[PDB]
Order: structure tokens, then sequence, then C-alpha cells
RNA sequence: GGAAGGUCUGAGUCCUGAGUGUUAGAUAAGAUAUAAGUCGUAACAUGGCUGCUGUUGGAGAACCAGCAGCAGGAUCAGUAU
RNA sequence: UUGAUAGUACGAGAGGAACUCUUGAUUGCGACCUCUGGUGGAGCGGCGUGCCUGCUGGCUGCUGCGGAGCUACGUCGGGA
RNA sequence: ACGCUGCUUUUUGAUUCUUCGAUGUCGGCUCUUCCUAUCAUCGCGAAGCAGAGAUUGCGAAGUGUUGGAUUGUUCACCCA
RNA sequence: GUUCCCUGUGGCAGGGGUGAAUCGACUGUGGAUACGGAGGUGCAUUGAUAGUUGUGUGUAUUGCGGCUGGGAGGCGACUUGGCUGUGACGGAUGGGGGCGGCCCUGUCCAGGAUAGCAGAACUGGAUGUCUGCUGCGGAUUGUUAUGAUGCGAAGCAGCGAUGGGCGAGCCUGUUCCGAUGAAAAAGAGGCUGCUUUGUCGUACCUAGACCGCAUCUGGUGUCCACUGUUUGCCGCGGAAGUGUUUUGUGCAAGGGCCGUAAGGGAAGUCGGCAAGAUUGAUGUGUAACUUCGGGAGAAGGAUUGGCUCUAGCGUGCUAGAACUGUUUGUUGUGGGGAAUCUGACUGUUUACUAAAAACAUAGCUUUGUGUGUGGACGCAAAGUGAAUUCUGCCCAGUGCACUUUUAGUUACGGCCUGUUGGGCUAAGCGAGUGUAAACGGCGGGAGUAACUAUGACUCUCUUAAGGUAGCCAAAUGCCUCGUCAUGUAAUUAGUGACGCGCAUGAAUGGAGCAACGAGAUUCCCACUGUCCCUACGGCCUGUCUUGUGAACCUACAGCCAAGGGAACGGGCUUGGGCUGAUCAGCGGGGAAAGAAGACCCUGUUGAGCUUGACUCUAGCAUGUGUGAAGUGCUGGGUGCCCAGUGCUUUGUGGAUGGAUGUGGG
RNA sequence: GUUGAUUGAAGGGAUGCGAAAGUGUUCUGGAGGAUCUAAGCCGUUCUGACGUGCAACUCGAUGGCAUGACAUGUGCAUAG
């Protein structure tokens, strides 16, 4: 055989990377004001980002719904709660949605940082300083009650409201982003590319669940490790 | 003009009749004018996937993709108001 | 009108387009009267799971099940320290 | 193949021929251009586009008729 | 009828003698020539041949044997 | 890479020619002769060079001097020797205004042709304002279009900026994107005088000066280029500039590219292949169906020149009338209609025999993953292929997942016990449960309704479950040219209907055709040399002359009948024969030429690809040896060895030896 | 680098109907992987020419596409 597209797309990213510019915001235990100065659009991003201007020192940061050019915010641990308001999550109500929250005090965000999604804090329990979150895909997680966090969701809205309803719409979206487009069916090529293969007619021809434990790399491809097929 | 068709009338019969549907609801949101918070003009639109600016005061905030506002952005905006009130 | 011709009225021929009737057709869904029947028993008694109206799924067939409503019901009604 | 032979011979009837004479054709073969048809970058006319300053006269494009010659859809020709 | 004896080389088999340092492999269209086991035209017998229409046999290969619908078809099957 | 100029000569030989502050590069950025960037324009000059030589005027720069100022004005916008700005950024489209060129027009000075006539022609040259901002003012105002305004309109006064008509840079708006349109070098400045400006390239050729073996009908980045007609920078014709010869024939048959045809009108053919036919513009008139947008330029009918006038306002377009000809006017520009199969649509493909029904696509569904610079509206792997309407039943086999906290099976090393055995300490396999938009699968036999016929109903064998909704002799039906109807004079074709369907059937996707298609099929109108059946004509070839002058192929050769022969002879045996040596034709034979048959078989000859072939292997999983010191804690058996295990700082995280399992990558 | 035309979506103006809710007509504007044509680019058919060729893939007529999921010079990255 020849060697698979999967291995070569792995290969051409390394060459020739796609980079975004990682936001994250400092540390600054004494209550300070910040000021807006810019809310911009990035490359390969669909959340805008806002320019945040303290007395000795700048960031960017994914923006909030709710903010605007000239707004003043403020950093600390024991800041008020109000949309922006970098503040500590022990001083937020329960019920209330954050975004862009870390897990070790200082390593800037970890949760929920991409167009229209935040967390939950769920619970305080006030012993052992323990707040547990729901963090976007459902998974529940207990941080520390140090750990900060950004006061409401994120900027960007619902993108698949619309359809992409045309060849070019995919075409560009691919090219900023880093998709394979177009994909090529593995049932129609010649079986030396491809473990779906050639046969007088197009069929897989044997079953597509393959493992996740034990067997050659090269040889995962198509359902890993699945648990469950099928319509519901 | 046209009865049922509007602003997805510029995809003549392409596409399927659902999906000329989810066009013409988006469309109309996203291409109208909004009044200006600060000002108080009627002059807002938008500029890129979340970025409505005002063409008089030229002053810049951060919305939705194709509404100015989300119906989960309105929930959580009241939330943090009433808590100060109160 | 000197004539070649011009003008008005206009049948008929040749072609296209609506209408309003009437009718043939392999196959094929109903209705009704019969005979002589075959399979069951849905309704009428609390008719052996009370019955009926709308709606949505299912079964050889009557019909069966879910959600709300009606008595044309099997109740004009029953002891508060 | 037409007319005559003949509604005759033959036959209860119904039906129904031949030798000899006579009229036209179909197809093959070999010629011919008087007539009719086709063609005719020979010739004459009509209507145009550009160019010679315009009219006259030219050159260039499309069109009607179209002699001679060639031809067929036209004309001629079979042992006792 | 039941049995028995032949001929042809147009069918399809049987065989493997020639050709694998290559003999262009189906049908149609076009064009020529040969055979007779004669379909028509010419001559002549038989009859369960009255006439008419056909049926069966002999001499005879000079001349003729068409136009279409459906199928790639050979073949087949209908119309004139 | 000297091909450029001059001289001599029958192509060579000899001697000449390329001049730079103000052209390009040597300098910027992870890149560069097209991106960024200190600096110019006219006129004249050689046999051959010129933004380079000479000259009129300007701009920058190297260095060296001399003189001189740190404030005046304006309510304000701002004026002045009086710093900290730029470089620096996409597509589409409207309005205003134009470099050069071209056209119309008044006047003046000249040019070329002419038999005759021409209100005096034709040609050349020269001349012929508001995007914005401030003060007062105090409510209206404007666009082709969207508008502007008590967060201060119009208006008045200022500041700043800058002959007529057909538009390039330029000014000013609107719009489009899950696409929003590089980076770095390079800032300072007044009036004057002298002085400086390094290195390398520069001749000639866009195809007869390049590549394709060549003076090869092929290929090769960018810029400029007039006019009549016209919507058109196309087609059909003209300028400017550029290229070009002067003693071959005159035209048989057969070819290559074209023109015209009586009467018939697809009878031709596998098949309307080829040709003919429609064609611009403006009134009129437009169906079924349909995703309501379309279908649609549907279909069908009519008008069109020249001349002389009228009407409108926006002055070149639009509308109306009379007259006239040998009846005729677009001297260009889509054939249409009725059905079936198939792919939704615009797109992409086998450079050199396949353009498609193949591939892509939006939409729909499933799977994995809490971190990569990227943080789940993310990133990656598969299948199906727009919308609409649907997507049934089967977990027994194979695969995948979880669990073994209630069987078995199983390796190094360590520990235990014993005379060289036995115990204890893994994952995996096995077992249990779940999963079909995973791979796939989806039955026989007997009776039974008052004529026959059939079987709602019953018994029976049997499966993991027995093919559901739909659809069909369909690109899927062997038998088969199935059976009935319809179109023809005549139907192995087409369409409609029927269904025990060799072997239809549900994201292996089923049913379904609005819109789109150089896709596959059948019929109708129109039209014709496709044919009946061919004729005549044009140009280039061929035929004939002069010059230049190949190749393939060749045992030896070259008339027939029969015979025998390795079973189809030019030559052998027995018979029959044209014609003494030319020229043009032609396709019967030479089992003609080309190529050590690709089909087929054999060889103990290969290679591409697959897996349930044999033997192995990268990677991955899981125990275990090596590695760093000190301490506490809970549990096992007999004092014991081990498990997890927290803590302390003073090793470190980079690795490395062997064992078992898995492994068409 | 990319000519000249065709069609006429949203938004905006005017005018008519109606008790109201609502709706008719017509201008303006200039959307869309919307329709042709040019500079040009491809390669459907003639199974046309040619087939020791102009040519180791060309020539003629006919046809398809021409604002893009485009075409093209040059710096860099990918190698059996
Ligand atoms: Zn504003």
């Amino acid at each position: 055989g020849k060697i698979t597209r999967r291995t070569r797309e792995a290969k051409k990213k390394q060459r020739q990377p796609i980079v975004k510019v990682c936001l994250s915001y400092p540390i600054i235990p004494q209550v300070e004001e910040g000021e807006v100065i810019d809310i911009v659009h990035e490359r390969s991003r669909g959340a805008p980002v806002a320019i945040i201007s303290f007395k000795e020192d700048d960031c960017m940061v994914p923006a909030s719904e709710g903010m605007y050019t000239g707004q003043k915010i403020l950093i600390g641990d024991d800041a008020p709660i109000d949309i922006g308001n970098i503040t500590k999550i022990k001083n937020v109500p329960e019920g209330m949605a954050v975004n862009s929250v870390e897990s070790v005090y200082g390593d800037g965000g970890t949760f929920a940082m991409v167009n229209g999604s935040y967390s939950l804090v769920v619970n305080h329990r006030k012993e052992t300083n323990e707040t547990v979150i729901k963090i976007p895909s459902g998974k529940k997680l207990t941080v520390s009650s140090e750990c900060r966090c950004i006061v409401g969701v994120v900027a960007g809205g619902g993108i698949h409201d619309k359809p992409l309803l045309k060849a070019s719409v995919a075409h560009y979206k691919a090219k900023a982003r880093g998709h394979v487009f177009p994909r090529v069916r593995g049932v129609a090529m010649n079986p030396v590319e491809h473990i779906h293969g050639g046969g007088n007619h197009q069929h897989v021809g044997k079953p597509t669940t393959v493992s996740k434990k034990d067997i050659s790399q090269e040889q995962k491809i198509g359902l890993v490790g699945a648990r469950r097929t099928g319509y519901r | 003009g046209t009865k049922k068709v509007g602003i997805a009338g510029s995809f003549g019969a392409r596409y399927g009749s659902t999906l000329r549907k989810r066009m013409k609801a988006v469309l109309e949101t996203q291409r109208a004018k909004y009044i200006c918070e600060a000002c108080g003009k009627k002059t807002v639109k938008r500029e890129a996937v979340g970025i409505w600016k005002c063409r008089s005061c030229r002053r810049v905030f951060a919305g939705g993709s194709y509404a100015k506002t989300t119906p989960a952005g309105k929930i959580f905006i009241n939330m943090v108001k009433q808590y100060n009130t109160k």
C-alpha cells in the first residue's frame, strides 16, 4: 500500500501550522480599574477579542456580550459583580454564568472561551473551599474557590442559525480554519490508499467499529472505540 | 413585491424551500438598523460576526452573530441587574 | 375613375385559440339488491372491559389503545373531632 | 397487357376458354440535342456596404433573367 | 405404414495434419462470376382431366426473381 | 551573445562602437530585477550610445563656513524660522469631474487632384468651483438613491482646499463576507557661500537572432495602438507603419474545400449522421405544472427601405402622417413542441482513443476527545448525498463497549516450603450484559366458502427473525419477442396496466421531476441532394516543364488449368497461352509491409493487490530488574515478608534490560 | 487581467379601495456561485483533414465556458 490521507494531513500541519493568539489575563490582587480600548475580529476564531488596559499592563481576552469601547472594568480578588469584572469565583452566587475560568489560580483561563459559551456555578461547598461548576460539555468538576473567572457569556451568539448553503462558503471556512476540503469518500478510492477499497460495488465490506486499545496505529480508521451505533 | 418570499428572493428556485426559509429569518435581523443607546440615533449596523457599530459617534459593542442580542444573553444580563438592586 | 386601378359591404376557404355539451377505454375503487354461505361476536342487561363525541397511532374483520370532554349513566344524596 | 375471337366451344345450370389478327407499356442495351426541364465565375439589369471630394463613371457584396455547350426528368432503334 | 439401400458437403459435432519471430476475426452496402436438386417464362406426358382454376411428371440454366414496418443481427415475422 | 556600424571582397576578411547624483541593482523585511524606498524636465547632437554626451532651467546630497531667532498676531477656524507625523494596504457598484486621443463649429494661412457641372467641395495647420471647518443665528432642509437637524437646520460673514461633447488617474456615497483584506527600514526644521556624489549592467533581436535536433502552420510574462457601419474594442470594409516579385502549364479521370437543382419529402440509415431551416429590434399574445421564486424570449401571430414634413422635451431620442418603386428592404446574431429513464443545482476528471449516470457539493446521521499555540457553537475520524414524504422486523454468527467487588486458563523475576518439586503475586482469552444511519440477514407443507375457481379461516414443520410501507418484464425478469390495451398499411421499438418478483425493497437508503443538463431514449410540426437518381459549375491538387532531390522493402524471381505434395504452387508432372522494351490509371493476387501473438497453453520465470495461507516484525498493552534519602498509616500469613499510603527536602523524569499478549499497519 | 448588453430581490416615493384589519396599481433602486456577448480559455460532434505529417498530438468547421470552488509572472515549503 501507500500512506493514508489521515496521516499525511497531520504531517502537512507541522510544516505549515494554523496559529491562534492565546488569550489570557494577568495577576492583580488589588482591585484596579481597566479600560476597553478596542474590540476586534481575528482570523480562525468566531469570537471577537477585547483589548483592556490597566495601570501598568494590557491584556487580550474574549469579549463578553454587553461590552463597549471606553467602558471601565475592575480586576482583583474582591471585586463587585457585573458584566466583565475579572473576580474570584467565591464571590459569585449560584446559578450565575461565567467564562474563561482558570483552574490553578494564575494560569489565565482554561474553560469556556469559544463563541457563545459559558460555565455554570452550581454549589459552594464552603468547608474544604470547593466549588462545583458545569463546563460546556456537561461534565461536572470541582475547583478551588480561589480560581478567577469573568462574569457573563462570550459574545458571538448562535453561528449555526444560518446554513452554509453553498460549496464556496464551505471553501472559505476551511481555508481559514484548516479542515479537510473537499473530502473524497474512502469507498470511492482504489485499495492501495484506503482500508475501504475497491470492489465491483462501492461498499465498506467489514465492520466499521474498530478497537482503541491494542491494534496497529494506521488501523484506526472509521468509528474508533464506539460504545453504541444507530439513530436513537 | 413578492407574496411569501421576501429578502430570500435573490436565490431564485435553488436549494429547497425549507432552506430558503432559514435564510429569510436570519437575513432580516442581520441587515436591519438599530437605535444607538449613547446618542439615540438609528444608525447601528453589523461589521462582522459579533461586532455592531454606530456610524455616528463611532462607538463599538459586542453582540450576536446575526442579531444584536441573543436569547441567553438577555437572561443573564437581567440576573446581574436584579442582584445589584436587591 | 377615359382607362389601369382605388374605396365600401362581405359570403366563403385555410388555419390557430376559449367555451358548453355528449361519448369509447385495458385496469380499477365504491354503493345497492340477492343468494347460500365462511370467520368471529362489536352494540342492546353493569351485554359479561359502562357507552358515546373529537384527535393521533395500531390490528384478518367487527374494532382496540393513549389524551381531553359529555350523561343520552350504573350516582339528583350521607354527618368536620 | 387492350380490343376482337365470344357470352362462343364445354355445361342440367352456375359458370366459362383457345389458335390466328390487334393496342399500349415495364425493364435492359446502344445512340442523339429539334422540343421541354436542370446548370451556366459568359453577358445585360436591379438593390446595397466601404473607398476615389459630390453628380456622371468605376471597383467591391447580395440578387432576377440567362445564350452556347453538357445533360435527363426529354426524343429515336431489333433474324421468320 | 412396419422394414431395408444410397448420395451431397449448405447444419452441428468428432479429430488436431498446416499456421502462435501474427494469413485483420460477425453483418450490411457495392460489384462480378459459377451450380441445378427449376420458382416464373418456352416445349411436352398423366389423371378419381367436361369447361375454368389448380395438382403431379419429363426436356430445359437463355433471361428474370422487387418496394417497406420492428430487430446489430444471419434468421424470423407481417404489410403492399 | 557581437548576430550591431564602416570598408574590401565571392560568405568570409580587417578595423570600430556600449559614457549616469537625478535609470535598475549593490540597502528593508524569517523571502523579491513587479511589494517598501533621499533625487527632473524640455531642446539639440553620431556611421553606430543616450532620463548617460552638450545645453536652458530645477531638485536632492557629502563636507566646510558666515549671519541670525526662542516670540508676534486672530473671539475663533487658523496665519507665521516656531517638530514627533507617516510608511500601511480587499471585492462589487452609483453620482460628480477629466490626461491624451477623436468628432462638430466661427475665423485666418496653405496643399493635392481635375472632360463638364457643383451656395463656393475635400485635406492639413494655427487660433476661440465647495467635501469640509469656525463665529453670529435659533428651526427647518436636501439627494440619481439611502437622508441630515435643539449633542444646534437654513441663511449671512469668514477660514482652508482646489467655442460645444464623448472618459483614464482623481473627489464623494452605498453595498458584500463562519473570508474583514503583510511586515521592516526611513523625521526634523531659517537666510546665505564654497565644495562632493563610490561599484556593476547599458551595442543588437517577438520570433528567419528564444525553446521544440531546423529558416518547424506548435508553445512563450507585461504595456501602447486610428476610422465608416453597429448596443458591441465582435463581424463586414478602410488608413498609418511594415513585407513582396517580374521569361513553368491552363487546366482528362480520381481527390480536398465549396455553389445551384424539376417533381417527391427520411421511402435513406444501427441511428435525421451531414446539410437545410430559425435568428436583430419594436407592438401583440402567452398553457400544463410548480419548492409561489419560476416555467417564459413559453407556444402563436404581425411590422420594418427611400423621400418630404408634423408633434413632445430631455435636443437626440421617441410617436404620427403624405408621397414613391418592376413586391421589397435585418445586405450579421435562438429551431420549436409531447413524453419516459437518470443526476438535485453552479462546479471537477482519464496532458496523447472514455466529459459521463463517475467525483465534489449544501443538507442529514453516527463516532472519539477536558487539551495542542488552539479550551466542546472546539478540534479530529467515517457513511449517506438539495427540499418534500418516509426510513419496518432480527443482538443467534462476526465486530465494538462495559463489567468480572462471587467459575476456569496463563510468562519473566521475587518470596515461601521442601527433596529439585510445590504454593502466592498481571494484562489477555473465556464468561455475563448492551449495541444494526456496525458488517450484515429477512421460511416450507397440508386441508378449507352450496358451478367451477380461489382461500379470509384451520392444522403442521421450522427460524436470531421469516421481506413490512412502497415499487416493477424498470440501466434489476432466466423462461421471454411474457399477457392485455394504445400509436402504424405493417411495431423484437415506445408508452399505459397486470404481478409467486430465476435474483425488487427502505442513509447497502425507499418512494418522488419543480428548476437545471454538448447525459440516454420514443414520437409530432417545420425543413431539406439523406435517398428515388443523379447532373452542371468554381478554386486548389493531379496531368505537362525547370531546379532541389529522400524512404520503406529486396533468397532468386514474377501468365494459367488439373494432379500429387507438410491435405489452397511463380518454380515439380501432363496439358493451355497474351505479347518484342511506352505513358496514365487501378486495388484481384504476391496466404503484400509494420511488430521475436497482448488471446490460449507450458516454465519447479516475475510483479501490482487481498485475506480465515505459512514464517515473522515496527508500534501498542500489562507484570517485573536498575534509579533518593528520612518517616507515619491501614491491611494479609506465618517474629516475619508485602499492598496502598500521607508527610519532609536534600535525588529527579530524561530514560534504559528482559518477559507475556496483540499486531495484513 | 476581465468589453458591451439582458433580467429586475430588499429598502424608499406617490396613488386607489375599505368601518377596520388590510390590500390594488405604478415609479425609484440595483441583489443573485442569475442569461448572453468581447478580450480570451477549453475540447462535444463531423467517428471531417492529416496519418515515411507543418506537428513524437497539429489544422478546419461545429459546439461549451467567460466575477470565479477563476486565469497568469516570480520568492518559499513537500522526493521514490
Ligand atoms: Zn451612537
